[PDB]
């Protein structure tokens, strides 16, 4: 079968910057009819893929004038002019020229910007957590830059290393940034041992951690 | 106008089959082919099958013996049939009008996750993330959802029914033992927050569990 080989798997990108990304086919894509059916998907995290460029080189409705597709027979490109934030997501070529029609293995856009601190916020678990005899305290880190970040937990004044569940999102389709949840998960019994719970962040803008708090009582 | 509409089960059990149908509006299945594909964190994309306008299939020769498309012209719906699955059939599967020449057909259904399991459904709780004042940083409230407790995947989160959607940050699902957990939060001026109220939509279509859950200061 006709194996797609996009290049690179990862693409960082200057925001304002031209992307350029490659496709390979192993062999060549004319259909019978004589259409080369090379289409340029982009899907960005939770939603359906949506397409960009079709036929090589044209254009779907609504698609801007930055995204412009070219090549040739086994290698194609994708070039999006001046990246924006709305551009984030995954981006895939597509063959249909030869059944089994086939998929590249994907691109993921990394937009490069300015470095951001993070926004802490706390969360007590809530009354309807409680009631079921669970307690997540939940702390968010959000729009910061670039992606490595420390966060540290205290349980009144004592730090809690372990049992914390971190997730990640994906660059914001707005600023290009990155956020974080990061969850301590409790029994309401558990929970109610302690009065002051707190969540600091530690990112290399600040040397001084960004820290937010509060009491049971 | 151009919709393709979804229905299947989110959980089916190993060896046994799945049945999906997709209905088009906006085109006519005598004109125009749909196809299948499916998604999965393993293999990524991959094209299953077609039925063309006329009633010719063809289908991946990777699944050929397991796999079936036929439609109905007249109720503009197209149904997919896989047999036999197993762990690995897991996925996200699409009907999609792609590979397109002339028309603008060009769409993509919502995808239905399909996943392989004898375990049962379970709904999710969802619990309000209100704020308070340690929960504001300038100008700027976050506040969130936490939707705990629910399998399968998926499970989707909007803001004030989508309208709400810069500042919107859904957090990977993640297993805690054999229930999902996620988050989401959105951060909006502390300006809105007295007088307007934000309310998180959260639906878990394997359990046609649709909930409104309002978020308010503490
Ligand atoms: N030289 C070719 C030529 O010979 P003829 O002189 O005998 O015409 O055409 C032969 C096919 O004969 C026609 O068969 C159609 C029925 O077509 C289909 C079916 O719909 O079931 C599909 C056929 O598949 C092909 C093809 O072989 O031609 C290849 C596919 O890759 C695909 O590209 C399809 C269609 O063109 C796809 O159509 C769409 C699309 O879904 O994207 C929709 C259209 O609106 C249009 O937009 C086109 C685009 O322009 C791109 O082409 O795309 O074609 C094939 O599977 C045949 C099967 O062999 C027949 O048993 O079934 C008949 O149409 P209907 O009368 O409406 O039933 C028509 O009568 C025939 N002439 C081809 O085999 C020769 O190589
Ligand atoms: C699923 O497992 C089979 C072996 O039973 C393997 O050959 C096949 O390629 C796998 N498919 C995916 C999508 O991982």
């Amino acid at each position: 079968d006709v194996l797609m080989t996009q290049t690179p798997l990862s693409l960082p990108v200057s925001l304002g910057d031209q992307a350029s990304i490659s496709c390979r086919s192993s062999q060549t894509i004319v259909h019978k009819n004589g259409n080369t059916y090379l289409e340029w998907y982009l899907q960005k995290p939770g939603q359906s893929p949506k397409l960009l460029i079709y036929k090589v080189s044209n254009r779907f409705s609504g698609v801007p004038d930055r995204f412009s597709g070219s090549g040739s027979g086994t290698d194609f490109t994708l070039k999006i002019s001046r990246v924006e934030a709305a551009d984030l997501g995954v981006y895939y070529c597509f063959q249909g020229s030869h059944v089994p029609y086939t998929f590249g293995g994907g691109t993921k856009l990394e937009i490069k910007r300015a470095d951001a601190a993070p926004t802490v916020s706390i969360f007590p678990p809530s009354s309807e957590q409680l009631t079921s005899g669970g307690a997540s305290v939940v702390c968010f880190l959000n729009n910061f830059y670039p992606k490595d970040i420390n966060v540290k937990w205290k349980i009144d004044g004592s730090e809690r290393q372990n049992g914390v569940l971190n997730s990640w999102t994906d660059q914001d389709s707005k600023d290009s940034t990155y956020s974080m949840s990061s969850t301590l998960t409790l029994t309401k019994d558990e929970y109610e041992r302690h009065n002051s719970y707190t969540c600091e962040a530690t990112h290399k803008t600040s040397t001084s951690p960004i820290v937010k708090s509060f009491n049971r009582n | 106008e151009v919709q393709l509409q979804e229905s299947g089960p989110g959980l089916v059990q190993p060896s046994q089959s799945l049945s999906i149908t997709c209905t088009v509006s906006g085109f006519s299945l005598t004109t125009y082919g749909v196809h299948w594909v499916r998604q999965s964190p393993g293999k990524g994309l991959e094209w299953l099958g077609v039925i063309w306008s006329g009633g010719t299939t063809e289908y991946n020769a990777a699944f050929i013996s397991r796999l079936s498309i036929s439609k109905d012209n007249s109720k503009s719906q197209v149904f997919f049939k896989m047999n036999s699955l197993q762990t690995n059939d897991t996925a996200i599967y699409f009907c999609v009008r792609m590979r397109i020449t002339t028309d603008w057909f060009a769409y993509w259904g919502q995808g239905t996750l399909v996943t392989v399991s004898a375990a049962k459904t379970t709904p999710p709780s969802v619990y309000p993330l209100a704020p308070g004042s340690a929960a504001q940083t300038n100008s700027m409230v976050t506040l969130g959802c936490l939707v705990k407790g629910y399998f399968p995947e998926p499970v989707t989160v909007t803001w004030n029914s989508g309208s709400l959607s810069s500042g919107v940050h859904t957090f990977p699902a993640v297993l805690q033992s054999d229930l999902y957990t996620l988050s989401s939060s959105v951060t909006v001026p502390s300006s809105t927050w007295p007088s307007e109220t934000v309310t998180c939509n959260v639906a878990h279509p394997a359990s046609s569990t649709k909930v409104d859950k309002k978020i308010v200061p503490r």
